[PDB]
């Protein structure tokens, strides 16, 4: 996955 | 969300204002055009950190899957910074207010290869912006219409949100004391900007793009990924 | 511009361009499309002509909101085409291409599908025929920041909402539609910009004859 | 130039 997909989680 | 009146739609979006960053503008040195475009990128990026928790912030946002929200930002970002940038330097013609300690004329933009005719339609936004008075909560109603609006034909859901985002923007106006024939023209001549920032920003991906494919700048492993999304 | 709103609706439908035919390759297909771009360019500039206040503006502006919206222009005008269509593109009567017929060109699909998509956009939205000649006129009017102009504009925002007031809707309804309309243009400027870039390099590969009009509309984007 | 005189 992106790495804003993951970064959009924190939070 | 779509239960928010109007003036509890600007309040949230008011306060989900991002600070405005500094660069990292060395002043011992002149500009070369690795170096401006270094400075630019290297605030780009950490504007996109605050950028991310600012969507989450608008109303209906984080109601979205994690899909939608990652394309509405890869689709969006670079307007967004944009009309960030064209709301700063409203009040200083001629200029891009990029940061506090980073204010550019035209004649500087000419440092980057093909960077001057965006400054120049940069600076031509800002401009429009100014002779129309364009307010705070007018300006935060139409970055979250971007945000919303770019990517979204690429959710009904969002429309609704979208929807109400006008009911506020008219809402504004009328507070404003606008008739009611100034509110519809009004209206449409901020949303037709939307038109003119879009295509700013196909420019400025088309630029960013051919600076990396020159190797001119080493951008951040998000900026690569935010770019290649436009593919 | 003294004129009543149903007078610029009339005006506007009356200046409507003819609906043009064509006459598969990456070749061809480039071919018939570029051939017919190129026939329907000239019609363009007659109903430009016709745009109430256009011709009020000096010839280098003129040349310069065509040369900016041309594409623009053609595209609303397929997506409008085409919106009876569920998943085809009506380029022209006889050439009506579905979706996959696009993979044919390299890069076309996904022009394809944003095309497809806005298509759908008003065929949800049941977008009007006196809606669409007024966003047409819009388009030429605004695409190149590059004061009457202004005024026309705002007179051709007066058409929309008359419209949509003649159409029973609430003043509610009524601003919401304009701004889905008007947003809907924010998509059709980034297609434009996506198409050109898609012409350019069927131009540098020199693999289709484009004509000279058409490569002076290109080489106006640079 | 085309477009210059096919307005005019
Ligand atoms: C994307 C570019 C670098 C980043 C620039 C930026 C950086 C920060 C910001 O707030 C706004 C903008 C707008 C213009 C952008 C530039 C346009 C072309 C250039 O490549
Ligand atoms: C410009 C292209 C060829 C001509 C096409 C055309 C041709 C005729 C027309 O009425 C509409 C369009 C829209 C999309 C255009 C295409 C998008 C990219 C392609 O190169």
């Amino acid at each position: 996955h992106k790495x804003l997909h993951r970064x959009l989680q924190d939070s | 969300a779509l239960s928010l009146t109007a003036d509890q739609m600007v309040s949230a979006l008011l306060d989900a204002e991002p600070p405005i960053l500094y660069s990292e503008y060395d002043p011992t040195r002149p500009f070369s055009e690795a170096s401006m475009m270094g400075l630019l990128t290297n605030l780009a990026d950490r504007e996109l950190v605050h950028m991310i928790n600012w969507a989450k912030r608008v109303p209906g946002f984080v109601d979205l899957t994690l899909h939608d929200q990652v394309h509405l930002l890869e689709c969006a970002w670079l307007e967004i910074l944009m009309i960030g940038l064209v709301w700063r330097s409203m009040e200083h013609p001629g200029k891009l207010l990029f940061a506090p300690n980073l204010l550019l004329d035209r004649n500087q933009g000419k440092c980057v290869e093909g960077m001057v005719e965006i400054f120049d339609m940069l600076l031509a936004t800002s401009s429009r912006f100014r002779m129309m008075n364009l307010q705070g909560e007018e300006f935060v109603c139409l970055k979250s219409i971007i945000l919303l609006n770019s990517g979204v034909y690429t959710k009904d859901h969002i429309h609704r949100v979208l929807d109400k985002i006008t009911d506020t923007l008219i809402h504004l106006m009328a507070k404003a004391g606008l008739t009611l024939q100034q509110q519809h023209q009004r209206l449409a001549q901020l949303l037709l900007i939307l038109s003119h920032i879009r295509h700013m920003s196909n420019k400025g991906m088309e630029h960013l793009y051919s600076m990396k494919c020159k190797n001119v700048v080493p951008l951040s492993d998000l900026l690569l990924e935010m770019l290649d999304a436009h593919r």
